[PDB]
């Protein structure tokens, strides 16, 4: 009769039809619950994971924040189990807790050896937790994260191609350094795919996060955009205007090997390119973007060759191997040809005569798959008005809007 | 139609494991699976994503490996040297048959779009048949040989509902 009167007093405050009251017990139940030490029947026995997952997730976040945590079998089977059969609704109410949950199960694989595991957890606890899947929490970060140390870049992908609207305040434990991890890794997952489009797009993300200390994240973003800048275009883009001074000031002088790179890069000559990358060898390989510079040499020549179709309707396998310095006609035959498989040239092979004839002849913009082009495009912008407009339109209902206008 | 969702199960399974590993022969379909389609960097990160211990006890995962790393640098006749050269198991070899003749179909539309010329002893390692076999073969399909010279000369042979929508969202 009186075990099962504690767990009804529990059941008071749902009756109520008032959560708050049961966020504030949470947070202030937090010495009592950590003197427990017997939660093996707690987070089960006492209390149902199904909808009592306000008290599950308490006592499980403070099982996480003992160090040297005796079992972590078991804690980890908790944590699958209690995620996967989450409520969703009332999570929301312990945005802080939830997340501060998951930071620590991504440490804790992280740590030993197994990122890889925690990839499915967190990519429900995900879509548990955001309002809509068009916003930015900080689990983001860890599983893209879980998804770096562990090479499996495929099922970060669906939570990374959604441009992110709005971002998770979750009671105010979001900082920056989650904002920066999330750009940050989500840009190196895409330049493990060879996608240097929204690679440099998300590099670009983090540089422009108003700051005022230097962060290394943000350091390290710097140096990778100007390498993937160099692959994806001929040269580095100019960041936008916004970008805060300290990037300018601090960030770039102590990135000077990469500024000088793409100095070599612009004269478009690749034996002093190879020299710089051998005379900075020991920076490139400690900054671990070994492989993104060797493919800035590769890149220059294909520069270079996509240059001489802007001059040439027909050259001569050598001829076109000595102002490319690829080192002979054999070389440059299996140059172009990947080129031409890659689409990133528009050229044909003549053996007969040893000639490469450019043919500049793209699209006509006649097909009815032109049209299909273009109406893809503007859903795109139909899209993208319809959002800005209701925005502005959260903005006119806002109490503190037209008081100040 | 059916190679849809093996590529997908395959994935999962990894994924979810009992002890976070996944079993060898799981592991082999994948990699076969994304030599199929030619994704190339997810193949290469499933390489080190392989555990040091499961790829040395396992022979077959080490050449499968092999046929990829020819795919890797587009060595098109070692493609077909390295699939003939060893044995694999047969929960794998009919999708291997399929990377093999997909590989064939890829030299095809190769040399059919990048050459306006190429000499007969080369187009006959690109399609992975012997030089005589690669004669006969393109004048079925209309390409022109020239002889005492055995050079191959290749060549290629709701509107009103969406229309409304745009005008209703410029008038509003």
């Amino acid at each position: 009769s009186a075990l099962e009167q504690f767990v009804n007093s529990v059941r008071q405050l749902s009756a109520q039809g008032q959560m708050t009251q049961l966020c504030e017990l949470i947070n202030k139940s937090g010495e009592l619950l950590a003197k427990n030490l017997s939660h093996l029947d707690t987070v089960l026995g006492a209390l149902d994971v199904q909808e009592h997952s306000l008290g599950v997730l308490a006592v499980l976040f403070v099982k996480f924040s003992m160090p040297s945590v005796p079992d972590f079998e078991t804690l980890f089977s908790q944590v699958q189990l209690f995620i996967s059969t989450c409520n969703g609704e009332h999570i929301r109410y312990a945005t802080d807790t939830f997340a501060g949950l998951c930071h620590q199960l991504t440490n804790a694989l992280v740590e030993r050896k197994q990122p890889l595991r925690g990839i499915g957890i967190l990519k429900q606890a995900i879509d548990k937790m955001q309002m809509n899947t068009n916003q930015l929490t900080s689990i983001h970060a860890d599983l893209c994260q879980l998804c770096l140390l562990a090479k499996c870049f495929k099922p970060a992908l669906p939570y990374l191609d959604v441009d992110m609207m709005d971002i998770c305040k979750e009671n105010g434990a979001y900082d920056a350094k989650h904002f920066l991890c999330y750009y940050y890794y989500g840009g190196m997952i895409y330049t493990g795919l060879k996608n240097f489009e929204r690679a440099l797009y998300f590099y670009e993300q983090a540089i422009t996060t108003p700051a005022m200390a230097v962060s290394h994240i943000m350091l390290e973003s710097y140096k990778k955009y100007i390498l993937v800048s160099l692959i994806l275009l001929g040269k580095v883009q100019q960041l936008p205007k916004y970008t805060s001074q300290i990037v300018g000031r601090f960030i770039k002088p102590l990135s000077n090997a990469y500024h000088e790179l793409a100095q070599v890069y612009s004269t478009n000559n690749p034996s002093e390119l190879r020299n710089l990358v051998n005379k900075h060898s020991e920076t490139f390989t400690r900054d671990n973007n070994m492989g993104l510079v060797k493919q800035c040499l590769s890149s220059l020549y294909k520069k270079n060759i996509q240059r001489l179709t802007k001059t040439f309707l027909t050259l001569s396998l050598q001829d076109m191997a000595s102002r490319v310095q690829l080192s002979g006609p054999q070389e440059a035959e299996k140059y172009v040809l990947h080129m031409i498989e890659d689409g990133e040239i528009f050229a044909s092979i003549n053996q007969k005569d040893g000639m490469v004839s450019f043919h500049d002849n793209p699209e006509k913009y006649n097909n009815p798959a032109m049209l299909h082009n273009i109406d893809q495009e503007m859903l795109k912008c139909i899209e993208l008005d319809e959002r800005l407009k209701a925005m502005d339109q959260e903005i006119t209902v806002n109490p503190q809007f037209v008081q100040k206008s | 139609f059916s190679f849809k969702k093996l590529l997908d199960q395959c994935e999962n399974q990894e994924l979810e494991a009992p002890g976070g590993i996944a079993t060898p022969p799981v592991y082999g379909q994948l990699l076969a699976l994304y030599l199929l389609h030619n994704d190339m960097n997810n193949a290469r990160y499933l390489w080190k994503r392989i555990p040091p211990a499961i790829k040395s006890a396992n022979s077959e995962l080490g050449g499968i490996w092999s046929v990829g790393q020819r795919i890797w640098q587009r060595d098109f006749p070692g493609i077909y040297t390295t699939i003939n050269a060893h044995q694999w198991s047969e929960t794998v070899q009919p999708i291997m048959e399929a990377l093999r003749d997909a590989t064939r179909r890829r030299a095809f539309a190769l040399v059919s779009q990048a050459y306006t010329s190429i000499i007969a002893d080369d187009f006959a390692a690109f399609v992975g048949l012997p030089v005589e076999e690669a004669v006969k073969g393109i004048l079925e399909q209309g390409w022109q040989a020239d002889s005492t010279t055995r050079m191959v000369l290749p060549r290629k042979p709701q509107q009103l509902a969406r229309l409304t929508d745009y005008v209703a969202f410029l008038e509003n």
